[PDB]
């Protein structure tokens, strides 16, 4: 989760979101994903434009520790 | 001079309440006499008979430290485990078992440090408290929901949003295919968001899932207050608009004011979500405070439904153990004596109900094997930015979750180990759930 | 990256909740992430605009640190101080104050411990809050007494005699010449004493001792039970009997029953005397919990009119200045700004009554002029063994502690010097007083 | 008040009384106190005949640091 | 009239000996019965609130059985819900849960609450529509002996 | 055939209400048999688990004789000392402590009679009950 | 109903069932019933193959006397 001697995290860089990996930051499509069903060149199949999706280490929190991104107790 | 309080020969009875209390007593002091006075601190507060002696029963209604137990690192610690008499204590009243024995004890400045670690309640005393309103078995053939966890979603952080478009969050939450929703805790009523129109609209919300799915569906209205008037106003409103389930916080609004809510509850079919906010303040320092077993036997007496238990992935050792003490402290109806899961005293619950535990925090469809396999059917798993960070929106978040909860479930029956095939099985169910394909993406599986 | 929710240049306005937390970060985390970490976890739960975002009013409803203050003491320990808009918070709600800030931060595990020195509670939102049901000046008219402190005595330890026994001993001390007797925390309705036979037989020792001795008298009858429904039917019928006063304990019982009940003393002319039992479990430990001048306040707020504060007879150097920073928060219109005291934020109280100050625990006559000199006239002293334990019984040490105070506020009001010729202020007093001569014998004098 | 490394009261061992120092045990005056006002022969003026009176310094507890004994807070 | 049944005898089943079973299976034993055929169930004379069953939920899938057997039906079915209690208070409380959920009758055990409790719960089944089932348990303490006690038609008469 | 409902190796529970019947029964009925009857007939009203197995916690909630003491006389009496588990009574009611105890045994047919002369009250049990309004004491 | 000198059920000898008359234990019709609305061969056309009924004298009481297996009384 975090980075060393801090507390912000380390996938995000405190921003709580990431580039999509599958549009790889275009917000488009590049390959004929699951049968041409999303083909290439349109939206992406996952982040459908937005060109980011939430961070999977903080969800959001862009720290590690609280509520947000730690299992209870 | 021997010491009166504490008596090593006792046997405790089993109507007794028996403490069992971590004691850093300050360095030079024996551990004899620090228990002795532990004893006598959350009792009479005296060692000697010149008070007792000027009354007509006299030492009747004393504690005393029947067993002493030195911990490896020793200079520091012992374990003292103090018994009480059944007669010292209201009935039904876990408010005034705690002021009688945790009252003054930790104020008691010939001690560092100290913590109850946690109490025996007798069959006798626990038969004159309500329990839950309602409980596990009871809970399941309401909402008519068997052989599986139930599924939540904490609409959070959205503070500051419409009743209407709170209302809004709700229903794709549970349209999407979970059984449940929940209030923040932080929201009561204020200005952004008024509690009346809230519960409103989360109404519209569960009828139009609850008929398009047909599936019944709750959303965890949360009735906490400033008074016990206000408190069960926002109860009267949630029963008149038909709605299955409400929430309180325990610690921040009281046990007295949770009795009678969860009274009011067993009066009118509501279940009762327990939030417990404010329990690190107490719980949370490993020399001094109560911890959280205590205040999860004192909820179960006082009453809840559901509540936070803790929630744990890994191998089940250790501090892992001690959350799922916990877990059996407050489903089961007989729980062993097991100090590697922190369990110091024997506890029958003499069929006072058990309470569905809420594994809660930052899970993902990834960990939906594990706490399967961990807590098994009786716990509900509460989904925060698992669900809403979809990037599909919430109710697809939800049919991800629900996709994922119903394929470890086939795997379960199947014979399937789910902790080393759980990532099989997830992706399994990937090739038929473009929703649950894209949360896939968004958390990475576990090791 | 530069962190939002750290806003060192951020003044506070004058309608903000403002905290005072006593940080101590793990080792390596610097203090400024931890800053802002604390004000999002006690807050949104997030530094980053994704989840604020999919909102209307965006991060309007968040806390920020304003403020980052290193201490020397053993360093990795910083006050960060927070400031949480009005917006936040529930109306005349003590409970969803404490749920917003100390809900979950405390669990925060980027931290080792964490505390809650001070919150300045602004006028906007305190005017939301009857306060307390009478406080200093309204009480002070309706016992007809002035011009000096109030003399109580707490029953205990005298567990487990009868209504009637235990109203005898009320009956002396009332009799002898004290104001107030003190029911046992711990007594509620027990086996061996019913709440509704108590009432009765110290209903009949405030009568009689009053009738004897032409002064108002009084004893603060616990109503501290399990329901809310309980609570009140015990306020109700101390009502009916004609008392002047009852307890309760705020932080067993909770803050949801004590505003149902500091209404209820309002609406019914009841003067309301609250006791703070269990308060060492968050308020001991330095480091981790939550200081008693916030759950002071938090009771000033949700309303009592007489409240427990520590007791303090030295030089009023460091950790007795912060007894009396409590003292003047909880009695004063208006509290300075003063570290030296413990006191983080200036507090205005609007006018909000001031709360009598109960100095407690093991005093006994020769602590007198130092008492009447630290706390002032706008105090109770309750004696324990101070008066129960005088040779002769409870009416002669109840004499004694009487005939003490009478000389010190003759002594006062002569500009004698209290604190240094205290000794003589008593041995003077004890040539006439035969009762206070045999105190004097009991109880040594301090230097 | 207490004793080396302990927490039982020194002024009392433990027990919560003492001898009654005006009698010395005796129970009966030895002198006049208060101008004749208990007389030399009498019961004891301040222990009137018991021979022992609480311990003051820890109000009949025993021990130290608790309620009965310490100042609050 | 209030049943429209006619020309014959009611036909009845207790639910027993099924104690321990949840409120919702009691209540698939009272559907089955009642779709079946039976004009009427009856609760355990045994069974009040207990740890293994609370009233009102019993009251609750008892009345969901009823409304479900009713409606495949088109007879009127009932249940005698028992609201034998500890109290007044408690067994009116209980009726009234009864009268809330629309159901026609409950039944009561008039010799082991008595007879004040018993013309209580009478006078208010004559105000609100109620059928009242009079169960007899603890008869036979007094009328099995043909030497001491009292007969049973005088009971029955009372 | 085996006796479920007489167990004399049971040592009856804290928690457990007992009862002790004078049974006066038919003649020609052993002991043994009239004593596991009026613990069935007080209780499941059966023997077997023939009705218990369309259960789902079974014979947890079932009375038995754990005692029998023959009796002076020639009527053929004896002592039936009958345990119940906490479980089967409702919390403060009297009404339906007797309801299940004395509801049916008493018109039993296979004895001439009956007689309850005794329950041992458990401590449990009793925590749910007010008792008197004041009592002696508190009279006085 | 009962055995000699005993209360228990002759029928079935306490246990509360008895044997299948139809299919004589072996679970499956030997002979078609109702002109074949049950077919040989088939699950009993009584007992659906469980083999066992309930005693219909003490109605799986195991003993005759009380309410389960005798009239009102
Ligand atoms: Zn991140
Ligand atoms: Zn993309
Ligand atoms: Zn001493
Ligand atoms: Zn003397
Ligand atoms: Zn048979
Ligand atoms: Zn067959």
């Amino acid at each position: 989760g975090t980075k060393p001697n801090s507390l912000v995290c380390a996938n995000c860089e405190g921003e709580g979101c990431v580039a999509c990996s599958q549009c790889k930051g275009g917000g488009v499509n590049l390959i004929d994903h699951f049968n041409g069903q999303f083909k290439a060149g349109a939206l992406c199949w996952l982040c459908r434009g937005k060109k980011e999706v939430l961070c999977g280490d903080c969800n959001g929190a862009g720290f590690i520790g609280g509520f947000l991104s730690t299992f209870d107790e | 001079y021997r010491l009166t309080y504490y008596t090593p020969d006792y046997t405790p009875k089993d109507t007794d309440i028996l403490a069992a209390f971590r004691v850093t007593p300050q360095p030079g002091v024996p551990f004899e006499e620090a228990a002795a006075a532990v004893a006598a601190e959350s009792s009479t507060g005296t060692w000697t008979t010149v008070w007792t002696d000027l009354l007509t029963d006299l030492d009747r209604y004393k504690g005393c430290c029947y067993d002493i137990e030195p911990l490896p690192g020793e200079d520091n610690q012992f374990i003292a485990y103090i018994a009480y008499p059944l007669d010292l204590f209201e009935e039904g009243s876990v408010t005034n078992m705690l002021t009688s024995i945790v009252g003054n004890v930790f104020g008691f400045k010939a001690l560092k440090a100290l913590r109850l670690e946690d109490l025996r309640i007798p069959v006798a005393y626990l038969k004159t408290f309500q329990g839950p309103p309602h409980g596990i078995q009871v809970e399941r053939d309401k909402l008519n929901k068997y052989g599986r966890p139930l599924l939540g979603c904490t609409i959070k952080p959205k503070l500051g949003l419409s009743a209407k478009n709170y209302g809004r969050a709700v229903y794709e939450c549970l349209r999407g295919g979970l059984d449940f929703t929940k209030d923040d805790e932080n929201i009561n009523s204020q200005p952004f968001q008024r509690w009346r129109d809230r519960f409103l609209f989360v109404a519209d919300a569960i009828h139009k899932a609850q008929a398009e799915t047909g599936e019944i569906k709750g959303h965890y209205l949360n009735v906490t207050a400033p008074t016990c008037e206000e408190m069960l106003k926002r109860a009267e409103f949630a029963k008149e608009l038909e709605m299955p389930i409400i929430m309180h916080d325990f610690l921040t609004a009281g046990f007295t004011a949770n009795t009678t809510l969860s009274k009011w509850c067993r009066d009118n079919g509501m279940l009762l979500h327990i939030h417990r906010a404010m329990h690190a303040v107490m719980d949370r320092q490993k020399n001094h405070g109560i911890h959280f077993r205590v205040l999860a036997k004192c909820l179960r007496m006082s009453g809840g439904d559901h509540i936070h238990t803790g929630t744990v992935v890994g191998k089940l050792e250790g501090d892992k153990a001690v959350t799922l003490g916990i877990v059996d402290l407050l489903r089961e109806n007989y729980i062993e004596q097991d100090r590697s899961r922190g369990i110091y005293f024997t506890q029958d619950w003499a069929s006072m109900p058990g309470v569905m535990a809420v594994a809660s925090g930052g899970i993902h469809v990834w960990h939906m094997p594990a706490l399967v396999d961990i807590f098994g059917d009786d716990a509900v798993l509460q989904f925060g930015g698992g669900t809403l960070g979809h990037p599909w929106g919430n109710a697809a978040g939800a049919t991800a979750n629900r996709v994922a909860l119903e394929a470890c479930i086939q795997a379960r029956n199947e014979g399937r180990d789910l902790m080393r095939e759980g990532g099989d099985i997830i992706r399994e169910a990937a090739r038929w759930s473009p929703e649950l394909a894209a949360a896939c993406e968004l958390w990475k599986e576990i090791k």
